[PDB]
């Protein structure tokens, strides 16, 4: 009766699919990456919306940063993973602009579909995108108007860090800018390498964001097991061995042969531990922090000679304490410490937010390390501010590597859209269509800023080209109210991450080119 | 409606809410009295010197004839 | 009937969008507010929550009632 | 088991961007199926039927009717090609590509936070300007000329599979419409479906196929003594039976005497001989009816030298009534001289492949003809039958509207420059969707070069520059070679009713599918 | 694919995929059907689901009774159906041209070229192949010795050459005594009866008719000489009125009067028959045979048996057409104008019983113009061998009488046609130069298969045949006994003109349409 | 069949059947691997069951990471494995010769001839082709500008010719500073480290070592 079509030449798979051509492979990779660009388009900008994303571990992640959203979404399309790993490389390089990659490369592949269906194949759209990408790296040093050079203190960086804060925390742009100014400048290495790992976030559940502060030191979440919690001298002896004595390594066996060696063994072990605790009490130590466990005999002489004990079960937190108070973790049992002692100002305990913490607070010598103690009503809010805190530390490392800045908020992408269109009209070849489409991908980036603010993007994008008549080069977007009448970005102070714009254009161009190189897809059976 | 929204989305608040039981009403206080009166009507016949005993059987089959109110309800 | 691709979106995930999402979050917070609504004021009653093991916990505190409801809604966990 | 307190059980709800941008992808999917079936360099598409048959064709209407889709917006595009198939002949594949392209540019404006009513109000203003452009570039046709009408039907079958036998299929389709063009009262009508029957017989060659001057049926004579070759027969068409049947009553006869039973059996024979004597008063030669003929009626027509055909169909009786000029009567005692089919030519009972065929041909002025198709098998004869139906309807549109539009890409580019010059005086938010209608018409010259393998960049830049001047305005795309040849020299001309129905249906398909922002599925009915 | 998005249960084939489906399936039908072309082919035993044996090797019966479910195989089976419908032979050679028109074209389409360029070369090669076929046909004025060699060629290729000497005398002598004076010969006048009497090599040609039903009364004569055929169409059995009437009687004496009166109209038809026997001078033997297409009740059979009239019943529809020409009477539908002018005549009318199944024989006619081939095959499957070969041979001699020219035999046509396309290959002057080469090499499969089934070499035979054609003017062919090139016009191997004309037309159009197919898909669910 | 008699669960292929199995499978691997030969070839994205992207177009990586279960496809994959083991390049061109040696021989074996007669002509053609290869080889005394053009040909057929100018200076300059005085060059002395620092067009040649 009804016939059917069998295999033809190479149907040898056991349950796997195959894609070949432009319509089955190239056009389907574009439409799959277009859905990720339309997903994070709402969360882009200062007026972006959050997204409650639940992973496979059945926990809640609510954020507006596009980097942490893609880590929880279990994407299975292969070409869609290329735009996720390109956004993950933006977080590892500069730490800001991960969403800029999804909008630009999502518009590069979308406008490439209009070129393959009207004209040139992938051999000339790719070569056309590479010419406009090299010309885009020549306009970005010409768009630099300000620099983070004069008065590197807490006053100038309080305004230069507001752009990375207001894109994810719009209402808290003033409080979080001052908290990131008293923490990043205080750990300055005196013209050296700025380490972003020297800033920790201690999430304390409690009151709102107005009670958050930055403490010069470290705040832990453990106990003391003692009664010497009030320490004012703060001479800290840091150890990595377990503070319970010196045991052997191979087997361990007490060998008793007479009645005198049995009775004197218990009293001789207590006198041996008594001589080791009093050896560090005569050196002036007050805080003894160990990594391993602590026996009951070590706690007996810790309270007798009035020294405080701190238990640190994490081995990574012990190395950060050595850079906090300026000490060295000794692997052997307690010696007379010559010069590797710690020196803090005040080590105390306080129950803040129904959580007994241990604070190594520096008062006079303020700059050795910083810890931003964040407060919040929910645990999900403190994770979102911590992402905004880490975007402020990563922006400070960008200004250490390169002090140049470009006016953001839509002012950079319009001038990049005007100069590439000028190079496209002066190219007497067939690849000038991809150069004109490369400049229109920069046009869609302030389009996402106006659609998230409830403003019509047609009237917004028309006023940007009207005020960019060859000499302004700075007017961006005013998203404070409807009927914008947009203003200057240097007067408002919206400029951030010139090095972030240098890498996000390069990564999104290489991501969109790599998708267009894929002509034949051979997948396996998922298991 | 329950387990569905007005926009067509599934409306799930707590886990396994279809197999739950919730009574606020006016019979939630009435269900507490009728459950407590049947315990008091059982212990009413075992009060005083003419109070008749009760035969209690354990889970293992052991039988204990009790009259005190502590071991009966336990 | 609309989405039928050869490669799906992520695995099988459903996601609401826009104005029906926001009213879905507001009406979800109204249901979980009824478990602390009758516990306010000196003329407020208490509530009894029984888990799967049969352990009864009668209380009127908001930190005690809401932790025993086992709410799995994302907006109602706030 | 307690029921769940729900509302609108077992149905779906979907709104927002997933329905507006979801119906575009369903329209782009159908337009990519028949995209390789527009130019003259097209290829056939073999289809498989649930009955077990095979439809090997390249016509855009016959492909989409064999596709069962589940998407609701995909079901709308199939009914568009069914509308274009009934109005005109060769107006099928062009509307589905054009409606997919007008929705392709409509998806761009839906992402710009523009309301769909603004795009439709710009589509209706653009639709009213495409009708006025085709009426200015048209050309009057001399319908009395034979060589002018052959060039119109050759332009419609160059895409189809009968372009190889173009010298034969043009003469068949032209003579088929000019025979069935009947006008009794003051109203001209052309019925090429009820009177121009296209019968196919497996065997022979395609070059021996010709339109007969008359009708033909697959029916043998009722008796071998009847003549199978009459020079000039007088055909009498009947509708009732020549038998003895029960009346529409409760008739019952009580037989008490001996002579009563033999009398009723004799009155049944005299009743048949009475109606057989009433049909021989006009001296006929051929008696054709629709119901059965008893053997008592075959005996009286045998000795009267009358050839009788038994069970001719009702649609075949209406077709032979126009060819021979006879009247289909339903009463043998009410026959008149006007009901006799005089003027009929040669009648011959031929045999084509071990089966008799009754031929009634060589008529004086027949008003209904039958196209005799003979080919290799029934597979390719269904292709020529579907192509001649697209070849006779494009001749019907010229005889009712003698205006020609320069096809082959010259029709779409003459309006796309007219919409571009008229868009300069818009000065509003509807100016940009007005420009996209002129860019959506570019998909018809895009398809003619993508099928032959030509370049789409070097050709469309030169073709758009040819319409910048108002003098030439008729330069199209030559699908045979792949260069730009003027259509006044090639001879590719499409009728006005084909191009007007193509533009009116492709816009209103985009009008319907853009106002859809919600889809409810899962409910039942009666 | 686009069809997978709309319908998820719809398979599809792309441009380079659907071409490999149709070509590899055409090689599947080619490699099976090439083992039966010519007299050296092998017999194929075809068993259905019931278990009956269909032993035949005709190309039309092989394609229909084959358990294959493929869309490409259904297209070739429809072209093969019309080849065995209008002209008989030419079905096995039909499939082998399509199997080579797609295989020789695959060598160019896979090597960069477009399939439409090959189809443009097929039309230019078909125009030269049609003109060359009209130059090689031989008009021999339809001699009766020429029609023997035409029927011998079509019968050898279906039997083991011991029955081909018997069936040629039964086919040629049957087709000559049907119609004269340039009249189209109707093949319905030849009856084909299947018997089981002696053996397969005993099929004779009865000059009259052989009816498969006998006398339905034991008192009738079994052997009747010098008979009168009365062909009737009336119903002698008891029939009622069309209106439901019934009977009504009062006494029992009036009951028997109604049974006598209800048969009066029946016996009036029988009294017209027995009075016709008395008006033809019945003072002799004077046998009477009534074939009587409609049924006869046993009351009228008992009345006709007492007068000595053999009466048959339940004849066929065409038995009133074949016996009317054979006996020379008039097939009447009534008994109102009975006369001796409508009576027939046969010298011998006898019957014979073969396992409780009588067979009425009518022989010894003057000018019958209607004969009957009496196939007497031993087995049931052997009857299908002879019947499918008789209609293959009857349609071969019918085309040789209607067409005025005869076409030569095995390799005298296909080799000479392929050499004519080589010298006219630079005449196209374009990209279709390789299309004429693919058409010329596809026509050479007929000497290649005949050299392969006979056991000879394939390439070594085609060199010697093309050498004798290029160095002479005689249309040389293939010899299936020695392998040497022998002329087919002299050894008595002929063919039909309409078979070779349709082989150049039906195979070429179905090859140009298959090569232009790139979207094989199954939708509609 | 005889193998079906003793073992009923044992499929078999006859003389004219097993030839069509190997030829149709050789054209299956030929039509896939012919779209990536040379610099103008197309890239292939290979996804395994885990979900990792393996974007490459080398003939050895394509045949190994392909969902194919065929005995003829496993024979060509064994020959393609030894091509990329001893001399590197020449794996994509290896499969196309095997796919054409069976396709060109299919036109003669199906036309009456024996498969052994075709194999007698392959050996007589291989001896003349091997002697012709020794006459067309060009000796240029191993100049460092000659090795640039040798490395440029092999690198352009695996990258988009922007990294081929960078990797040529990293391959030729790395192979010269290993051994001198006509000594066999050991490829184990070159370590291949994978970083993520800047970009794909930043691969430099460290003159010492890089430890992970
Ligand atoms: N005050 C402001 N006015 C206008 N636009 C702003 C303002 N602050 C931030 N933006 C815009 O919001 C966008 C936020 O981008 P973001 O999501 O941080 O990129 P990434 O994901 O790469 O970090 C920037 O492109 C910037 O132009
Ligand atoms: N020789 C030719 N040169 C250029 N274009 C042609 C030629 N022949 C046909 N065409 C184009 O091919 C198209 C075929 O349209 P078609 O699919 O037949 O429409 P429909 O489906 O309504 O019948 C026509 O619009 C015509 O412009
Ligand atoms: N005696 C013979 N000698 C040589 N060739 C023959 C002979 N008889 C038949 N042939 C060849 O066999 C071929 C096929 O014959 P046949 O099987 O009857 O027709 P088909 O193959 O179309 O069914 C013919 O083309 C004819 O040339
Ligand atoms: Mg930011
Ligand atoms: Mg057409």
């Amino acid at each position: 009766h009804v016939p059917k079509a069998p295999g033809f030449a190479q149907m040898l798979k056991e349950g796997a699919k195959h894609f070949s051509g432009l319509e089955e492979a190239v056009y389907r990779n574009i439409q799959a990456c277009k859905e990720l660009a339309q997903t994070t388009r709402t969360a882009y900008g200062p007026n972006g919306m959050n997204k409650m994303v639940i992973n496979h571990l059945e926990k809640l992640f609510v954020t507006n940063d596009a980097a942490t959203i893609l880590r929880e979404l279990e994407v299975q399309h292969p070409a869609a993973k290329m735009i996720v790993m390109a956004s993950h490389m933006q977080e590892q390089e500069v730490g800001d602009g991960t969403n800029f990659v999804l909008v630009f490369a999502g518009a590069l592949l979308e406008l490439a579909e209009e070129l393959l269906r009207i004209g040139l194949s992938v051999s000339e759209v790719i070569e056309g995108y590479e010419i406009a990408c090299r010309k885009a790296h020549e306009i970005l040093p010409n768009l630099v108007c300000c620099s983070a050079k004069n008065l590197r203190d807490i006053d100038e960086v309080s305004s230069l860090l507001r752009t990375s804060i207001m894109s994810k925390q719009y209402g808290n742009e003033v409080f979080l800018a001052k908290l990131i100014a008293q923490a990043c400048v205080s750990i300055f290495p005196d013209s050296g390498h700025f380490n972003v790992d020297n800033i920790r976030v201690c999430k304390i559940l409690g009151s709102g964001i107005s009670s958050s502060s930055v403490l010069h030191g470290m705040v832990f979440k453990k106990e003391t097991e003692g009664d010497v919690t009030s320490v004012k001298d703060a001479k800290i002896a840091v150890y990595s061995c377990p503070f319970d004595g010196m045991i052997t390594e191979t087997k361990g066996t007490v060998l008793i042969k007479t009645a005198e060696e049995l009775m004197n063994f218990s009293k001789g072990e207590e006198n041996l531990m008594d001589a080791q605790v009093k050896a560090i009490a005569d050196t002036g130590a007050n805080v003894v922090v160990t990594g391993g466990k602590v026996a009951d005999m070590a706690l007996h002489y810790a309270n007798k000679y009035n020294i405080m004990l701190v238990r640190l079960n994490s081995k990574w937190d012990l190395r950060r304490l050595c850079k906090t108070v300026g000490a060295t973790a000794l692997p052997r049992l307690t010696p007379p410490v010559l010069e590797e002692m710690g020196h803090c100002d005040s080590v105390y305990l306080s129950e803040v937010g129904d959580t007994q913490v241990v604070v190594f607070k520096h008062e006079k010598e303020d700059g050795a390390i910083s810890t931003i103690v964040l407060r919040g009503s929910t645990d999900n809010l403190m994770d979102d501010i911590e992402r905004a805190v880490d975007d402020g530390v990563n922006t400070f490392k960008v200004l250490t590597r390169d002090k140049r800045l470009v006016p953001g908020g839509g002012a950079t992408e319009i001038e990049l859209a005007k100069q590439i269109t000028s190079y496209g009209e002066t190219c007497p070849g067939l690849e000038q269509y991809a150069i004109k489409k490369f400049a229109e991908a920069f046009e869609a980036i302030p389009r996402a800023l106006a659609e998230n603010s409830g403003v019509k993007a047609n009237e917004v994008i028309s006023k940007l080209y009207a005020v960019h008549q060859e000499g302004n080069k700075n007017v961006g977007l005013d998203i404070e109210a409807e009927v914008p009448a947009v203003k200057d970005m240097l007067e408002a102070g919206i400029l951030d991450t010139y090095l972030g714009k240098y890498w996000a254009i390069k990564l999104a161009t290489n991501a969109a080119v790599t998708v267009l190189r894929v002509d034949q897809i051979i997948m396996a059976k998922p298991a | 409606t329950l387990a569905f929204d007005e926009y067509g989305r599934p409306f799930l608040i707590i886990k396994d809410q279809d197999r739950k039981s919730r009574l606020m009403g006016l019979e939630a206080l009435k269900s507490h009295i009728m459950a407590a009166k049947a315990v008091a009507n059982t212990m009413r016949t075992s009060l005083g010197p003419n109070g008749l005993d009760k035969m209690m059987v354990d889970k293992d089959g052991d039988v204990t004839v009790t009259n005190d109110g502590a071991t009966i309800l336990s | 009937m609309m989405p039928t691709p050869v490669i799906l979106l992520k695995e099988g995930t459903d996601s609401s969008q826009g104005i029906p999402q926001l009213v879905s979050n507001i009406s979800a917070c109204q249901v979980i507010a009824e478990a602390v609504r009758t516990t306010l004021g000196p003329r407020g009653m208490d509530k009894l929550i029984v888990d799967g093991r049969g352990k009864a916990t009668i209380s009127n505190d908001g930190a005690t009632i809401l932790k025993l409801l086992d709410v799995v809604h994302p907006a109602a966990k706030t | 088991h307690r029921p769940v307190l729900v509302l609108s059980q077992n149905t779906k709800r979907e709104s927002g961007r997933k329905v507006q941008s979801g119906n575009i992808n369903a329209a782009k999917t159908i337009a990519d199926i028949i995209r390789t079936c527009l130019g003259p360099k097209s290829m056939m598409k073999m289809l498989l039927d649930p009955m077990g048959g095979i439809v090997m064709t390249n016509d855009g209407n016959a492909i989409l009717r064999e596709i069962q889709v589940q998407h609701p917006a995909a079901k709308s595009m199939i009914e568009i090609s069914r509308t274009q198939d009934e109005e005109v002949g060769d107006g099928t594949t062009s509307v589905i590509i054009l409606a997919g392209e007008m929705l392709s540019v409509a998806e761009h404006f839906l992402e710009q936070q523009m309301h769909p009513t603004v795009v439709i109000s710009a589509y209706r203003k653009a639709l009213d300007d495409m009708i006025s452009t085709l009426k200015k570039i048209s050309i009057p046709v001399d319908i009395s000329d034979s060589d002018m009408m052959l060039n119109i039907i050759n332009s419609s079958i160059t895409t189809k599979a009968i372009s190889r036998w173009s010298s034969l299929a043009c003469n068949i389709a032209l003579d088929a419409v000019k025979m069935v063009q009947f006008e009794e009262n003051g109203r001209k009508e052309i019925d090429i479906k009820k009177y121009a029957r296209v019968e196919k017989i497996p065997g022979g060659i395609i070059e021996d196929s010709c339109v007969l001057r008359g009708v033909m049926i697959n029916k043998d004579v009722t008796h071998p003594r009847m003549r199978r070759y009459i020079k000039n027969p007088r055909i009498v068409l009947l509708d009732s039976s020549l038998e003895y049947k029960k009346g529409e009553s409760q008739t019952d006869i009580e037989i008490t005497r001996e002579e009563d039973f033999t009398r009723i059996l004799q009155m049944e024979e005299e009743y048949i001989q009475q109606l057989c004597e009433d049909i021989i008063q006009l001296k006929p030669d051929v008696v054709i009816t629709e119901k059965g003929i008893s053997d008592l009626a075959q005996h009286y027509l045998m000795r009267a030298n009358i050839t009788a055909i038994r069970r001719v169909r009702k649609t075949d009786n209406n077709r032979i009534a126009r060819a021979c000029g006879a009247r289909i009567v339903s009463r043998p005692e009410e026959l008149r001289e006007d009901d006799v089919g005089t003027g009929a030519g040669l009648l011959e009972i031929k045999k084509i492949g071990d089966e008799y065929f009754t031929f009634i041909t060589d008529c004086k002025d027949p008003k209904a003809c039958t196209i005799l198709l003979r080919g290799a098998s029934k597979e390719i004869l269904s292709e020529v039958e579907r192509n001649l139906q697209d070849a006779m309807q494009v001749c019907r549109n010229v005889l009712l509207d003698p205006q020609l539009v320069p096809g082959g890409g010259a029709s779409e580019m003459a309006v796309a420059h007219a919409l571009t010059e008229k868009s300069k005086a818009m000065t509003g938010v509807e100016q940009w969707p007005y420009r996209a209608v002129a860019q959506a018409l570019e998909v018809i010259p895009r398809t003619l070069i993508q099928n032959c393998g030509a370049s789409t960049i070097r050709l469309l830049t030169s073709l758009r520059a040819k319409h910048t001047q108002e003098n030439c305005e008729t330069w199209g795309v030559n699908g045979e070679t792949g260069t730009l040849v003027d259509m006044k020299e090639l001879g590719i001309w499409e009728p006005l009713a084909v191009k007007l129905q193509t533009y009116k249906t492709a816009v209103e398909t985009a009008v319907l599918l853009l106002r859809i922002d919600d889809i409810v599925s899962g409910h039942k009915k009666k | 694919a686009a069809v997978k998005t709309l319908n998820p249960k719809a398979e599809v084939a792309r441009a380079q995929a659907a071409l490999a489906v149709n070509i590899s399936a055409a090689r599947g039908l080619q490699d099976v059907l090439r083992t039966n072309l010519g007299p050296k082919g092998t017999m194929k035993m075809l068993v259905s689901g019931a278990g009956d044996i269909k032993l035949t090797k005709d190309g039309n019966v092989l394609l229909h009774e084959m358990q294959i479910q493929h869309p490409t195989a259904s297209l070739i089976a429809k072209v093969a159906t019309a080849q065995d419908d209008i002209t008989g032979d030419g079905t096995t050679s039909n499939v082998l041209i399509i199997g080579e028109l797609l295989k020789q074209a695959d060598l160019y389409i896979s090597e960069g070229l477009h399939p439409r360029i090959i189809t443009e070369g097929f039309e230019a090669a078909k125009e030269k192949a049609l003109q060359f076929l009209e130059e090689v046909k031989v008009s021999r004025e339809m001699d009766r010795e020429t029609l023997i060699d035409v029927a011998r060629t079509s019968l050898r290729t279906k039997v083991h050459a011991e029955l081909a000497d018997v069936l040629t005398e039964a086919v040629v002598d049957s087709i000559l005594a049907i119609k004269k004076q340039d009249e189209p010969i109707d093949l319905f006048m030849i009856e084909i009866m299947e018997m089981k009497h002696k053996s397969e090599t005993d099929t004779s040609l009865i000059r009259g008719l052989v009816l498969d039903h006998g006398a339905r009364h034991p008192d009738m004569k079994k052997r009747v000489e010098d008979a009168y055929i009365l062909t009737c169409n009336v119903s002698l059995e008891y029939e009622k009125t069309e209106v439901n009437s019934g009977f009504f009687y009062k006494s029992a004496e009036e009951r028997e009067k109604l049974v006598k009166a209800e048969r009066k109209f029946i016996e009036d038809r029988v009294k017209k028959i027995i009075e016709l026997k008395r008006k033809v001078c019945g003072d002799s033997d004077k046998g009477f045979v009534v074939i009587n297409q409609k049924g006869i009740d046993p009351f009228s059979l008992d009345a006709l048996s007492k007068e000595g009239i053999v009466a048959l019943r339940r004849a066929k529809r065409r038995n009133m057409e074949r016996l009317t020409l054979a006996c020379g009477g008039v097939a009447l539908n009534s008994f109102d104008d009975l006369s001796p002018d409508c009576l027939g005549h046969a010298g011998l009318v006898y019957e014979y019983t073969l396992g409780e199944e009588k067979f009425t024989f009518i022989e010894k006619c003057n000018n019958p113009r209607s004969v009957t081939l009496l196939i007497k095959g031993p087995n049931k499957h052997t009857l299908t061998q002879i019947k499918d070969a008789v209609r293959d041979g009857l349609r071969a001699v019918k085309n040789a009488i209607d067409d005025g020219c005869v076409v030569p035999g095995a390799g005298a046509v296909e080799v000479a046609m392929a050499e004519a396309l080589i010298k006219h290959k630079p005449s196209v002057k374009g990209r279709a130069q390789l299309g004429v080469q693919a058409f010329a090499d596809a026509l050479l499969i007929i000497p290649k298969v005949l050299a392969q089934n006979s056991g000879f070499d394939l390439q070594e035979t085609l060199v010697k045949i093309q050498a004798e054609h290029s160095e002479s003017g005689q249309l040389v062919g293939v010899d299936l006994n020695t392998g040497e090139p022998m002329v087919a016009a002299e050894v008595g191997v002929w063919d039909n003109y309409c078979v070779k004309k349709q082989l150049l037309h039906s195979c070429t159009v179905i090859a140009t349409n298959i090569l232009l197919v790139d979207e094989i898909m199954r939708a509609g669910m």
